RNA sequence: AGCAGAGUGGCGCAGCGGAAGCGUGCUGGGCCCAUAACCCAGAGGUCGAUGGAUCGAAACCAUCCUCUGCUACCA
């Protein structure tokens, strides 16, 4: 099915079409297709079977060469091995954070579900990068370190100018652990290294420790409706609550809630809210039927929840446990934090704007990043290491891993600090 | 971490012009 | 993908079985010493395709082709 999820996380200007097919072979996709300008913007699924030839390369199911489509100027011809029926070691599962700064509330949530992480390096904007700050140190909050720094341009970018880019980065993640991860130079344009990148993906990437025999915790990030328009009415259907379940076997038929759900009728406060209770259809594995969801990877849970909660991405950052799950949901919400002392997310050549942030003020809106929820409150009371702030949504932590709180110091969020619930 | 950029090195740049 | 519109003179674009339409561009003459303004005359037709039901479709009627747009993406 999936034991793994791998992030392919990485900045601007670097290409993700060439890089993710080349590890995995099946392609992001969205709407807006007119697919992208520069880097994947979407939150996208990819999924794969990666496997060896007694040779730690990812071979094709063509697997006597492999000769990839990344470039028509140079042939790149690898070795994967050689046909005689390969032997399937395990099934690889992706995670398609943003890469971009104005996306970086939603990287959060996708890569707060996974297991692993790349670092896609772009040789061709400044060296002290500030993505590379951003990913990595949240990569540390989230409790992960799976991570491999694959830079990822450098094929018109020169050995001596991508020389300098790595040094840097790494050298601004001091504080973060990226210094386990190693730093493999390949080309998006020849291919170059995949053979010893999905040897990586193995070696620095192996099966997480993973609960199989807890209560499934689905975190929905993704909504898929096979309830599409050009459906009929005895083509009754539900709809496809598709996420990464960081802990427990999940089957079908099982009764599942989207835990922090729904404002209920008539609220006059805020402390009222229902779970939408939904059988499971089905279970997706890469291409393939099963009965069991085994956590870790990023399952396709078809549960009978109504078209219009799945004709739209309405269910990013939704705890989906089992009918009866224990986790609460909050919509006002005591937060013990830190404030890092960089604004993490924004640097360029000239640092900016990366200096000291002034502290958090009371009745201002901050995205909080709960669990892997994604919701937006105000701030009721602030203090040193005492938030309270409220929620216009009730939303659930599954655990109280971690939180990340942005202040709005531009159009976007931006990252001031993280933290965790009490 | 950086020995898997120089054996990548001369593993990736000797392949470009 | 299901959805809504058009296809027609170079264009704008009429039109519904006893019909390939005007409005513009388009060329010559007329008018004047000439221009402007203007008149006459010339040139411009797969009515997208397929055609059939047909006494004869452009129409009717469908289909597919093109454009316009949609739930906005549909494991």
């Amino acid at each position: 099915q999936a034991t793994i999820n791998i992030g392919t996380i990485g900045h601007v200007a670097h290409g993700k079409s060439t890089v993710v097919k080349a590890i995995s072979g099946v392609h992001t996709v969205r709407f807006k297709n007119e697919l992208e300008r520069n880097i994947t913007i979407k939150l996208g699924y990819a999924n794969a079977k990666i496997y060896k030839l007694d040779d730690p390369s990812c071979p094709r199911p063509e697997c006597y060469r492999s000769c990839g489509s990344s470039t028509p100027d140079e042939f790149p011809t690898d070795i994967p091995g050689t046909k005689g029926n390969f032997k399937l070691v395990r099934h690889v599962s992706f995670v398609d954070c943003p890469g971009h700064d104005i996306l970086m509330a939603t990287m959060l949530n996708g890569a707060a579900v996974m297991d692993a992480a790349l670092l896609l390096i772009a040789g061709n904007e400044s060296c002290p990068q500030p993505q590379t700050s951003e990913h990595l140190a949240a990569i540390e909050i989230m409790k992960l370190k799976h991570i491999l720094i694959l830079q990822n341009k450098i094929d018109l970018v020169k050995e001596s100018q991508a020389k300098e880019q790595y040094e840097q980065i790494l050298a601004f993640v001091q504080g973060t652990v990226a210094e386990g991860a190693p730093i493999i130079p390949i080309s998006a344009q020849l291919k170059y290294n995949i053979e010893v990148v999905c040897e990586y993906i193995v070696k620095k990437i192996p099966v997480p420790p993973r609960d199989f025999t807890s209560e499934p915790r689905l975190i929905v990030i993704r909504s898929f409706d096979v309830n599409k328009p050009g459906c009929e009415v005895d083509d009754l259907k539900g709809g496809v609550a598709g996420g990464s379940i960081l802990k427990g076997v999940l089957k079908v038929g099982q009764e599942i809630e989207v835990r922090p759900g729904i404002v209920s009728k008539d609220s006059e406060g805020k402390l009222m809210c229902k779970p939408i209770f939904s059988k499971i259809v089905s279970l997706f594995a890469e291409h393939n039927d099963l009965q069991y969801a085994a956590p870790g990877g990023l399952i396709g849970v078809g549960t009978k929840i109504d078209p219009t909660l799945c004709r739209a991405d309405r269910m990013v950052g939704q705890v989906l446990g089992a009918v009866g799950a224990l986790p609460e949901i909050f919509t006002e919400l005591e937060i013990s934090y830190f404030l890092l002392r960089r604004l993490l997310g924004v640097r360029t050549e000239g640092d900016k704007k990366a200096a000291k942030v002034q502290k958090l003020s009371k009745n201002e809106v901050l995205m909080v990043n709960i669990g892997s929820l994604s919701t937006g409150g105000r701030v009721s009371a602030v203090k040193a290491d005492l938030g309270k702030i409220v929620l216009t949504n009730p939303v659930c932590t599954e655990v109280g891993e971690k939180i990340a709180l942005s202040r709005r110091v531009e159009k976007h969020w931006r990252l001031i600090g993280w933290g965790q619930i009490r | 971490s950086e020995k898997e950029y120089v054996e990548m090195l001369d593993r990736l740049y000797s392949k470009l012009p």
